[PDB]
């Protein structure tokens, strides 16, 4: 007996949670597969957002029911883990919820359901590693093209994918990085993507270097530098304060002038000391004073203020510059060293969409990559980067994991039967959960087909048969196959079609759905509290 | 209560229809607004003023909407309008009808995605087609530009002022090329300042070899007229400024208070003689002016003006080529205002104006607009704004196209040649775009007021002939007219971005299948 | 998909409770009613006072009345309310505890539910336990069929039935009052008796002892004319319906007088008719007349003019009570009445019962009369009202006894043996109905505990001893020494009760609790 709220128990909330889950599935059931149709949200005041990726969609959507947030929470981790499967993953879990409850919906003991569900998760991944195909023998770029262009489907850019992934693969292959001395890790988000409404994506260009959402400090200052004399300095440039509390009290007036004189000369010589090196390009997250601007033009150099730290951090990495919060030395004096310079063939600010942005070309020290987006509106651009944002992610994982999975949903197509027979292995009551787990798992092709608008069961049954056929006559080198299409509305060899997906996508997915399903199923009662 | 508690949702054909309807609405409210025979529209602003302009973008720029794809289309306008200036006189209108036929296959239960694919396939064929039937041209030949300039403005009210504006546009652009990029110099439309002053006439409005300041002399004695002025651009203020580091003073003997008083005065004097040391004639600052400094500048026979916008300042710097300074002691003779053919300060009528023209090689200048009223002139500059715009684009590309629907028909049958060569389901979408293209000249006839069907059919029938590609329609006669003699000629990139933008809308819109409101965040 | 939808209007305010939580909820409600009633049982019990919506009050011990007056809102309570109403008009008191039997059973029933035990079996076993109870009960039942003319088994039974009521002040008399009343009006040839033959008449005033049954009928009417003499010795009685006025044929009828002589004859007839019936009754030889309807003031005096008192505006039922008690008839006509139809009685006399009031009329009939009235006097209106119901109820059980002349000494001995009789079966029960047995048996145990608690003694120290004696001895005649008499032989204590009373009682209770167990879900409309 609780104030400010009742409670619901048993079937009521049990059923209620299912409705919550299914709704969320129905929220996004139309945004998946090479035929996925993007979603869009009028926010509240017209700042709308078209997007097909659920994690963004889920993140941007207000939610009140708990478990829905869990799925809403769940997807973002996968977003923090994969990037797509947002096409799939949440749909998986609630369906895994859907049939699971149905067994419970009669009497079935949930923890009994969990164990096989636990068994379901471990069984599949083990067999999937028995169904994996490795890419190393395959040409690197090709499957990189494939999975990317596979990832390119269901996106705004799927038509232009060959241009895109080709751009993409070069982008990532140029952002090679040596990790722990035992890994060649490739850092996500390292490449810079800037949105520039206007020309077509055909005209969207990859930057073999770095480009800046920046502009020239001084209209008098030059605009294009064919040289590599490049300095960065976190230290901002203003006529210096006393900077803590250091009061100025005057009893001899005759010196305020020189006091006032030196207040800028400190900055001045620092500039000249910087300029004595011959660095012609300076960048500063901190503010830049016009006095420096004037000398810089008189130095003819290049100055940037107010730049985000991450980019210049990337900048130092590629050009080989040394990031400098200030000038100093291991001895008290503030000196500057040319060795701290970064190098790159040419740095220009250029006007795209009547807007001059600064570019950095071909840093000798470390390869840099940026991608310029050209599109119709801001709406098209910022969504298309998200895909492009996800686009690299899988490639990283593909680069991270020399291992691939064929696309077009063969996975569960294989999975469904293998556990179905394996269901018989247990002999408990649990395999019913397995059968439904596999039965529920069949969700994907159906989701694809309805969005592709064909007879799914017949397709799926055909899919079932071929995979079932793939589980007869163990001479499977001439009987084990994989593949399915929607564009022609018929199965194929996505292995031949190149429709491939990174393994870990499904891997973590089935795990993550398992946990959530484990979470949500165990509930039997909710208690609400009205606010104070 | 489940999902978001008062956030609506919509899905499917209703949604897609809604966008199409919203799309169809967007074009038609403008379909009359294009052509040498176009209309001209006047608008009610939120804030009391009045705007009249034919350029659709501003019209759409002043449009408040709730339907999202409509708001999407709005942004689409300004992007190309930013990008190219005109053709927005057609840009959106092209899009919607493309959509308008695009829906015609939805009830064909055809998945748009494949219909998208043809749209992608269509574009490259268009792009390739246009390049084939583009026309390179010289850039030094001024008169051709003016025709091109006039052609691009023979849609706006400055039609009667074409000759001036064509000169007005041509000269202004011609003198803008920042050559410090080697042979890759760039012009900028942010230095070609436009100045609207009431009174006078279109004919009175003219291009000035330099910049204008809407200010007056700080002191009478300074000449309002000089043959060969020498100029200093003082970014800094000309007067004493507080010690930035919150300094404080404790005097003990009597004289110091007055003494320190003289010291700032001396500091003022200190600055001036540095300036006079370089024998300037002109003192310029974006800041205020010490009258005491102003005293010595008056003593120096050196004219001073204060509190100027930075934007103009650099143009002033760009005008006389000299470079701005904030450090008087560090002033450099390299930044003398040499190259100012004349300094003058005139009276428009209740306002002093600063005349600095006849630079040796001015790269910057402002245009003085003299017309009927600012809103009239505001329309004028918008016609200028595009007028300068395509010209620079021409200076990016020497390739020209016969627009006016002639190229369009050329594209259309080219695709028709493709479509019958392109068997499959996508064929019908492909020919659809070709047929969709045809509406723009159709508009012209509606804008002209002739037999659209008969004209267009004869038009299409005319352009089935391979020998002739320049057959278009005269705006006023509404008759089939080959373009070469008519002279309505267009830069390639203009129509490029047109088609380029046009398709991007559709696919963007074509993917839309659901509605969600109430983000409350 | 997930979005709101309407199945029933006012779906917001359609609340719904299902299953065990609802089950216990009803049990919680049930116990309240039980705890409401526990105090109301037995000679040491204490009765309740109800307040009417129109501001009236009522103090009573008859739980049927208590609940009938009770305004609950919980639905199951109303089921209990009518339940008692069903029991009362079925038997009578025992209602003093009828519901108390149910809920304690329900209270413990939940204990089985707390053991997760499904109601259906719980419905099952208790009924079997119920059948067990009765066949044990009637086996050990005594009988008053074996009795001679039943003068004072009934007196004891009446004495028993009145010890629960505040009229116990002189209840011995009222015990006699009823038994005479019932025996007079009983049809032994039928084993039934209509309560209509009984005329309850209670007028406030005087002492309780002033309550007096009247072998006759009393009339809440005075004399038709004030000068008519208050007493009448002989009882040649006339019973009339046709009021003493010109007859008027109730079909639309009217005369159309025209001439003088037309006026006169009717004017002449007008009086002439009155003399006729005045002659008519006089020739009948009756001594007293009585009319249901009106009189004419004229013939009334003329009726007084011949020393033939009559009564006007007499209510229906009573007139026949007059008729049958007199053995008399009811004639609608003057002509058709003859002396044979005339009523006769021993005495009729109006009574100025009130010190300051108008009066009453009594008929002290002296022959045999299948109808009879009881006159109640006492100090308070509600006290009259309590007496009437108490008196009314005492009649029924004797009527109930008329139907079955086999009874058991009351005082809690009866059912006590049953649970023991029940319990002995519970060992040969087999399964879970085995739990069901002791449950109800344990459930049955409460009634004596109600007694001794109302007796203020240790309930359990009492019954535990009580069982063991009825365990050690085989005599099922040891109840509760309610009035603190060291003898548990309630048979000698004469606290007795009809077999049916308990027999119907618990049997009634079982079926109700069966339904009580039977329901799980409720959808209550929001008010």
């Amino acid at each position: 007996l609780s104030v400010f709220g009742d409670r619901s128990t048993g079937e009521t909330i049990r059923s209620q949670n299912v409705m919550a889950a299914a709704s969320i599935a129905n929220i996004v059931k139309s945004s998946l597969g090479p035929v996925g149709l993007d979603k869009m949200l009028v926010d509240d005041i017209g700042d709308v957002t078209i997007t097909n990726d659920g994690a963004t969609i889920l993140k941007l959507l207000e939610v009140e029911h708990p478990a829905a947030k869990v799925l809403c929470e769940l997807a973002d981790l996968q977003d923090k883990e994969v990037g797509d499967g947002t096409t799939s993953v949440v749909i998986i879990a609630a369906e895994l919820l859907k049939n699971a409850d149905e067994l419970v919906k009669q009497k079935i003991h949930p923890t009994s359901v969990i164990s096989g569900y636990r068994l379901a998760c471990k069984e599949a991944v083990r067999y999937i590693n028995e169904n994996l195909i490795v890419n190393t023998d395959e040409l690197g770029r090709d499957c990189l093209i494939n999975a990317a262009k596979t990832s390119m489907s269901s996106k705004i850019i799927g038509i232009n994918g060959d241009f895109f992934a080709n751009m993409v693969v070069d982008a990532v292959l140029a952002i090679k990085y040596t990790d722990i001395r035992g890994q060649p890790r490739y850092p996500v988000n390292s490449v810079n993507i800037l949105k520039a409404h206007g020309r077509s994506q055909m005209e969207s260009m990859l930057i073999s270097g770095y480009a800046l959402n920046c502009v020239v400090g001084s209209q008098g200052m030059p605009k294009r530098i064919v040289n590599a004399k490049i300095a960065c300095l976190d230290f901002s440039l203003q006529k210096t304060k006393m900077k803590l509390g250091v009061q100025v009290v005057i009893t001899d007036p005759e010196k305020l002038d020189q006091i006032r004189q030196r207040e800028s000369d400190i900055t001045k010589e620092r500039i000249q000391k910087i300029l004595a090196t011959g660095a012609n390009v300076i960048l500063t997250t901190g503010g830049i004073d016009d006095m420096c601007l004037k000398y810089f033009v008189e130095a003819g150099a290049m100055a940037v203020r107010r730049v985000l730290k991450r980019d210049l951090k990337r900048i130092a990495k590629a050009s080989g510059a040394t990031i400098l919060s200030t000038l100093a030395n291991l001895e008290g004096e503030e000196t500057f060293e040319a060795a701290m310079l970064g190098q790159a063939e040419e740095v220009v600010q250029e006007r795209i969409c009547d807007d001059e942005l600064i570019l950095i070309k071909n840093t000798k020290a470390r390869t840099s990559a940026s991608i310029i987006l050209r599109g119709a509106n801001d709406f098209m651009c910022d969504e298309m980067e998200r895909s492009l944002h996800d686009a690299l992610c899988v490639v990283k994982r593909v680069l991270e994991s020399k291992s691939v999975v064929p696309g077009g949903g063969a996975v569960e197509a294989a999975l469904s039967i293998y556990l179905e027979n394996y269901a018989t292995s247990m002999g408990s009551r649990e395999q019913l959960a397995i059968a439904e787990f596999a039965r529920s798992l069949l969700v994907i092709p159906n989701t694809l087909a309805v969005n592709a608008a064909q007879d799914s069961t017949d397709l799926v049954a055909k899919l079932r048969a071929f995979h079932n056929e793939a589980q007869v006559n163990p001479e499977r080198k001439n009987l084990k196959w994989i593949g399915l299409d929607l564009s022609n509305g018929k199965p194929r060899d996505n292995k031949q079609a190149g429709v491939f997906e990174p393994t870990i996508v499904k891997v973590k997915s089935l795990k993550f759905a398992t946990e959530a399903a484990i979470t949500i199923l165990r509930i039997d009662d909710l208690i609400k509290l009205h606010p104070e | 209560l489940v999902l978001s508690q008062n956030t609506k949702r919509e899905s499917g054909r209703k949604v897609q229809s809604g966008n199409i309807n919203a799309a169809k609405t967007i074009a038609d409210i403008i379909r009359t607004c294009l052509g040498p025979k176009s209309m001209m529209k006047m608008l009610l602003d939120p804030m009391g003023g009045i705007v009249m302009t034919n350029d659709g973008n501003a019209i759409l720029r002043e449009i408040q909407v709730q339907h999202p794809a409509a708001k999407s289309m709005i942004e689409i306008s300004r992007t190309q309008d930013e990008e190219v200036g005109d053709g927005t006189t057609s840009v959106i209108i092209l899009a919607g009808e493309m959509l308008s036929v695009a829906e015609h296959f939805l009830e064909q239960q055809m998945h748009p995605t494949v219909v998208i694919s043809a749209y992608r396939k269509a574009l490259d064929d268009m792009i390739s087609t246009l390049k084939k039937i583009s026309i390179p041209v010289d850039i030094s030949d001024s008169d051709m530009m003016l025709n091109i300039i006039n052609s691009s403005i023979t849609t706006k009210a400055i039609s009667r002022w074409s000759s001036l504006a064509c000169n007005i546009a041509l000269d202004a652009v011609k003198m803008v090329q920042f050559e410090e990029n080697g042979r890759k110099e760039i012009d900028i439309k942010k230095y070609a300042r436009v100045e609207k002053i009431p009174g006078g006439i279109i004919e009175d409005s003219c291009v000035l070899r330099g910049v204008m300041i809407n200010k007056d002399v700080t002191h009478p004695r300074m000449r309002r007229y000089i043959k060969n002025p020498r100029i200093v651009l003082l970014d800094s203020s000309l007067e004493y400024k507080k010690g930035e580091s919150q300094t404080d003073i404790e005097i003990t003997r009597e004289e110091d208070f007055t003494r320190i008083l003289q010291m700032e005065e001396e500091y003022i004097q200190q600055l001036c003689e540095d300036i006079i040391q370089l024998k300037p004639d002109v003192v310029i600052t974006e800041k205020g002016i010490s009258d005491l400094a102003q005293h010595y500048l008056m003593r120096a026979n050196i004219t001073a003006i204060r509190r100027v916008r930075k934007t103009d300042n650099n143009r002033i710097a760009r005008a006389c080529g000299a470079r701005i300074v904030s450090r008087p002691e560090e002033l450099r003779e390299d930044d003398v205002g040499t190259g100012a053919g004349l300094l003058e300060i005139k009276k428009i009528g209740d306002e002093y104006f600063t005349f600095i023209t006849d630079c040796k090689d001015p790269k910057a200048c402002t245009i003085l607009l003299r017309g009927a009223s600012k809103e009239i002139l505001s329309e004028v500059e918008r016609n200028l704004q595009d007028a300068m715009q395509v010209c620079r684009n021409v200076l990016l590309d020497p390739q020209l196209v016969p627009g006016g629907g002639a190229s369009e028909m050329a594209v259309a049958h080219a695709l028709t040649e493709k479509s019958k060569a392109m068997t499959g389901v996508e064929q019908w979408p492909y020919r659809a775009v070709a047929q969709a293209l045809e509406v723009i000249p159709r508009t012209l006839i509606q804008n002209c007021g002739a037999s659209t069907i008969r004209l267009l059919t004869s038009l299409r029938a005319k352009h089935t002939q391979e020998n002739c590609e320049t057959w278009g329609v005269n705006g006023e006669t509404g008759t089939l007219v080959d373009m070469k003699e008519l002279g309505i000629w267009e830069p390639l990139a203009v129509k490029l971005q047109t088609y380029k933008t046009a398709v991007e809308t559709a696919v963007l819109l074509l993917r839309i299948d659901d509605i969600v409101s109430g983000h409350k965040k | 998909y997930g979005r709101p939808f309407l199945i029933i209007k006012d779906q917001d305010r359609k609340s719904r409770l299902m299953g065990l939580e609802a089950l216990k909820s009803h049990i919680m409600a049930a116990k309240a009613v039980a705890n409401t009633m526990r105090t109301s049982l037995g000679p040491n019990g204490l009765d309740k006072m109800m307040v009417d919506k129109d501001g009236d009050v009522t103090v009573t011990n008859d739980g049927a009345t208590i609940l009938s007056m009770m305004d609950v809102d919980h639905q199951i309570a109303k089921l209990m309310v009518e339940l008692s109403k069903s029991q009362d008009d079925e038997i009578g008191d025992g209602t003093t505890g009828v519901v108390v039997l149910a809920g304690a059973l329900l209270e413990e029933a939940e204990q089985l539910l707390d053991r997760g035990i499904h109601p259906i079996r719980i419905a099952d076993g208790y009924e079997q336990a119920a059948r067990v109870a009765i066949e044990h009960l009637d086996k050990i039942s005594d009988s008053v069929l074996v009795d001679i003319k039943d003068t004072e088994p009934l007196i004891q039974t009446a004495k028993t039935t009145l010890g629960s009521k505040v009229v116990n002040s002189c209840h011995r008399q009222m015990a006699e009052i009823a038994v005479n009343a019932v025996l007079t009006v009983a049809d032994m040839e039928r084993r039934d008796v209509d309560f209509e033959l009984i005329k309850v008449e209670g007028k406030v005033g005087g002492r309780l002892e002033d309550t007096k049954l009247i072998k006759g009928v009393i009339v809440d009417k005075d004399f038709s004319h004030p000068q008519m003499p208050k007493k009448v010795e002989d009882a040649k009685i006339a019973i009339l319906t046709c009021p003493f006025e010109p007859p008027k044929p109730k079909t639309k009828h009217k005369l159309d007088v025209t001439s003088v002589e037309d006026y006169k004859a009717l004017q002449k007839y007008e009086k002439e008719k009155f003399e006729e019936m005045i002659q008519q009754i006089k020739e009948t030889g009756a001594n007293l007349a009585i009319c249901q309807w009106g009189f004419d003031d004229e013939a009334n005096h003329l009726l007084l003019q011949n020393n033939l008192p009559a009564v006007r505006w007499v209510g229906g039922p009573e007139i026949e009570l007059i008729a049958i008690a007199t053995g008399g008839r009811i004639v609608p006509r003057f002509s058709e009445l003859t002396a044979e139809k005339l009523g006769f009685a021993g005495l009729v006399q109006e009574i100025s019962f009130g010190t300051t009031k108008d009066k009453m009329l009594v008929i002290e009939q002296c022959k045999n009369s299948r109808a009879v009235t009881i006159f109640i006097r006492g100090g308070n209106k509600m006290i009259i009202e309590e007496a009437k119901r108490s008196l009314h109820d005492a009649l029924c059980v004797i009527r109930n006894l008329i139907r079955d002349n086999r009874v058991v000494y009351g005082g809690g001995a009866a059912e006590i043996s049953c649970a023991l009789a029940v319990s002995q079966e519970a060992d040969k029960c087999p399964t879970l109905e085995q739990y069901a047995m002791r449950a109800f048996a344990d459930a049955l145990e409460v009634i004596p505990m109600a007694l001794s608690e109302n007796s203020g003694m240790n309930p359990i120290q009492t019954m535990t001893e009580v069982r063991a004696r009825q365990v050690k001895e085989m005599n099922p005649a040891l109840g509760i020494d309610c009035l603190h008499k060291g003898t548990n032989d309630m048979k000698q204590q004469h606290v007795i009760e009809t077999l049916i009373g308990k027999k119907q009682q618990i049997s009634l209770a079982t079926q109700m609790v069966r339904m009580i167990l039977k329901i799980d879900d409720i959808r209550k409309p929001g008010e």
